[PDB]
RNA sequence: CGGAAGGGCACCACCAGGAGUGGAGCCUGCGGCUUAAUUUGACCAACACGGGAAACCUCACCCGGCCCGGACACGGACAGGAUUGACAGAUUGAUAGCUCUUUCUCGAUUCCGUGGGUGGUGGUGCAUGGCCGUUCUUAGUUGGUGGAGCGAUUUGUCUGGUUAAUUCCGAUAACGAACGAGACUCUGGCAUGCUAACUAGUUACGCGACCCCGGUCGGCGUAACUUCUUAGAGGGACAAGUGGCGUUCAGCCACCCGAGAUUGAGCAAUAACAGGUCUGUGAUGCCCUUAGAUGUCCGGGGCUGCACGCGCGCUACACUGACUGGCUCAGCGUGUGCCUACCCUACGCCGGCAGGCGCGGGUAACCCGUUGAACCCCAUUCGUGAUGGGGAUCGGGGAUUGCAAUUAUUCCCCAUGAACGAGGAAUUCCCAGUAAGUGCGGGUCAUAAGCUUGCGUUGAUUAAGUCCCUGCCCUUUGUACACA
């Protein structure tokens, strides 16, 4: 994917914001529906992600017509010092 | 509601949200027991109810995993944040759940036994 | 442009427009109360909906 | 399966050696003129450059054409 | 003042459970009723071939939904019926009280 | 299995019949032919079936052109730049920078090879799951222990009577059980008694309009009530009562009482078919394809093509009728959608009509809507003539939906006026609110019912029987049959 780092770097973000993230099996859709801020198509995000779980860093589930992702520890580990966040902040699925 | 949907659509429309969210919770639990679901529904807030068998692996390390689902719940269905809350309860008299004996057999036949 | 070409085409009504809400399945769709599903799969889940066989 | 016709090849972009030397003049101390002309662009004030093509200008990004 | 109540499920049984509660809710906090009004059932009629392929016998299912729907009415103040609705509830009804 | 016997049973069988179909036009589906393609599944239990009413989409088929949506790993080349996008102008269909030429930006996301994945309405339903259909709408099926036989097996599961029924009484080397039938659920029919109702009403009462005290009003408001309306809980019918028939058992016939003295569906066993579905799926084994793609997209075409054959149907062949006015009656339902962009409409104007333009109601017992529906009833005209029957074919114009209608999408107006004179061999469905006539809703739907699923409405002829033909079940018997 010739995807804008821009946009990656945002999904990565809300893959760590709120911990696990979900989309439509939708490539044609104009715009991604979990944010309104940027501009990231679901194609983009559907394709990023996954880039993500074939080298094994996040899981994968399909109901009906939806993706859903869960991030692993692999993940959280490649995430963050990905991010070059340092190990203070954790997801809000750990939050408690 | 402001768009005011009917009670004829809104009927089916529960009913439908009750059998995605049966059968999304049938896809991924299925290793852990997954029996059933009941949704009760009260103002501003709601309470959906997870039962199944290994409870203490449908909540994980720490509750990790019940968290974690219902940020899948709210983030897939447009739900407001803190508006649905997932519990999860054990079956009782887990031998006649045809749900729970279908999957013991399933992983059965996957572990190899004949 | 490739942009204004892809999915230049309109989906605004049809059979293509509307979809399975579980297959992603154009033909035999039911859209009365909008449960924009094939039978197939709405008589699977139709005990689940609440549709029950009275008679 | 064979099909006889044969097919089109794809658009290679021309490798090109340092191309970005030639928008800006050197003289040996401080006079710096441009080769190519700038943008009133309203995303980039002085940044990216037009070009001069095979007669007459054009700028890629905002994808403004001037003419004769 | 005259706020109303509208109760409506699929099932029955439960919902007539729920407004003869209601009734003797508000017997008990002591204010009158005009009675669970009863307005008619509406069936939802869903008629699909029983086969996934096309051939066989030309067979049909009949699938329905009952939705049933009363009203009770009250002369009353607000935080009453809202103590009143905050409990005493199966999940199968909706219910939905409105103050005019 | 029998063109062998004995019993029973079913309008997917017959008799008495009714409406037909087969004959005509048209619609649709299938075969054939044709074609770039006119994709394909299925040939009682295929053929108005795939919910399959395909202009685009669907689309899978055909002609062309784009795109990667080839992850991930390994190894190359690379910021001295790996490589996206690019208006001109040519070419092209397209302003696809698809390719050529001139060159500008993007900045590590990506390209180049090898493994490997992925997508597939590609194949195989004769590798499969699920689901349906069918055997098979009949009454059938099976263990435990005991008896018989060396055994495959058998008895239980039966001589008889009886029933819709392997339903019961009863016999008894069987006893005690399980499924199926029944029971059950929904529906229908009856309650002037219960519960109550400004999202349903009735009756009064008071104002209002009109007619010569009274009458009409679906004109306006309130004091009782719930018969009508809605839907809840109970009830109600059990062969209960009576008279016969029968071992006087199971039960059958008739009659009083009665809203009913057989309402209609749903569910439906054991075993099975190499019945259908890989074209419903992110259910799926294997195979095949995988950048010149069988992935996806866009443009166009085709799925409709006509010497012909068959099937489901609608319109008809008219006087029991057509046409033109008038009068007066329903019940199902549905209605503004996650994406989703397209709802049902009163009412006021414009237009012959299709329709157009405005202000309103309705997320619905509120608004459309008291659903002013058709056949029907009444009054005209027509006159037995392919006729004022029938409305196919076809010319010209006007609207609506669409991004686009040409191979006329749909509707409107005028004109065109064909076959068809009750249909050969053959063949279907049906017995009570049934057949048939009739129109209205849902699905399909942007536009949209010659279909199908429901609904009312007018509403009978005939029958309460049989094993004759087609079949089904049980017993006996025969077999050289066992893919029977
Ligand atoms: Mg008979
Ligand atoms: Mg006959
Ligand atoms: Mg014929
Ligand atoms: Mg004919
Ligand atoms: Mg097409
Ligand atoms: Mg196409
Ligand atoms: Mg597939
Ligand atoms: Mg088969
Ligand atoms: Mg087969
Ligand atoms: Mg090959
Ligand atoms: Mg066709
Ligand atoms: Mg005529
Ligand atoms: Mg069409
Ligand atoms: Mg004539
Ligand atoms: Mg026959
Ligand atoms: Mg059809
Ligand atoms: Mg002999
Ligand atoms: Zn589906
Ligand atoms: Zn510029």
């Amino acid at each position: 994917m010739l995807m804008p780092k821009k946009n990656r770097i945002a999904i990565y973000e809300l893959l760590f914001k709120e911990g696990v993230m979900v989309a439509k099996k939708d490539v044609h859709m104009p715009k991604h529906p979990e944010l309104a801020d940027k501009n990231v198509p679901n194609l983009h995000v559907m394709k990023a992600m996954q880039s993500l779980k074939s080298r094994g860093y996040v899981k994968e589930q399909f109901a009906w017509r939806h993706f859903y992702w869960y991030l692993t520890n692999e993940g959280i580990q490649y995430l963050r010092d990905y991010l070059h966040l340092p190990p203070e902040i954790v997801p809000a699925t750990l939050r408690r | 509601m402001a768009v005011q949907i009917s009670k004829k659509r809104k009927f089916v429309a529960d009913g439908i949200f009750k059998a995605e969210l049966n059968e999304f919770l049938t896809r991924e639990l299925a290793e852990d027991g997954y029996s059933g679901v009941e949704v009760r529904v009260t103002p501003t807030r709601t309470e959906i109810i997870i039962l199944a068998t290994r409870t203490q692996n449908v909540l994980g390390e720490k509750g990790r995993r019940i968290r974690e689902l219902t940020a899948v719940v709210q983030k897939r269905f447009g739900f407001p944040e803190g508006s649905v809350e997932l519990y999860a309860e054990k079956v009782a008299t887990r031998g006649l759940c045809a749900i729970a004996q279908a999957e013991s057999l399933r992983y059965k036949l996957l572990g190899g036994l004949a | 442009g490739h942009q204004q070409l892809y999915w230049s085409h309109p989906r605004k009504f049809g059979q293509g427009s509307r979809s399975c809400r579980v297959c992603s399945n154009r033909h035999g769709l039911i859209r009365k109360y909008g449960l924009n599903m094939c039978r197939q799969c709405f008589r699977q889940y139709a005990k689940d909906i609440g549709f029950i066989k009275l008679d | 399966k064979s099909y006889t016709t044969p097919k089109k090849n794809k658009h290679k972009r021309k490798k090109v050696k340092l191309a970005v030397l030639k928008y800006y003049k050197v003289d040996e101390n401080g006079k710096i003129s441009r080769l190519r002309r700038e943008c009133p662009s309203d995303e980039c004030g002085a940044g990216v450059f037009m070009a001069s093509h095979f007669d007459r200008h054009y700028c890629g990004k905002c994808c403004l054409t001037y003419c004769f | 003042h005259r706020i109303r109540i509208t109760l409506t499920s699929r099932n029955v049984k439960s919902l007539e459970k729920v407004c003869a509660d209601l009734i003797r809710g508000a017997k008990e906090k002591n204010l009158k009723v005009k009675g669970p009004v009863r307005m008619p059932t509406k069936t939802l009629r869903i008629t699909t071939r029983k086969t996934p392929c096309g051939e066989g016998s030309k067979t049909w299912d009949r699938f329905q939904m009952r939705i049933h729907k009363r009203l009770i009415d009250l002369h009353s103040p607000s935080e009453i019926v809202k103590q009143i609705t905050s409990i005493s509830i199966e999940p199968g009804v909706e219910v939905e009280v409105t103050i005019a």
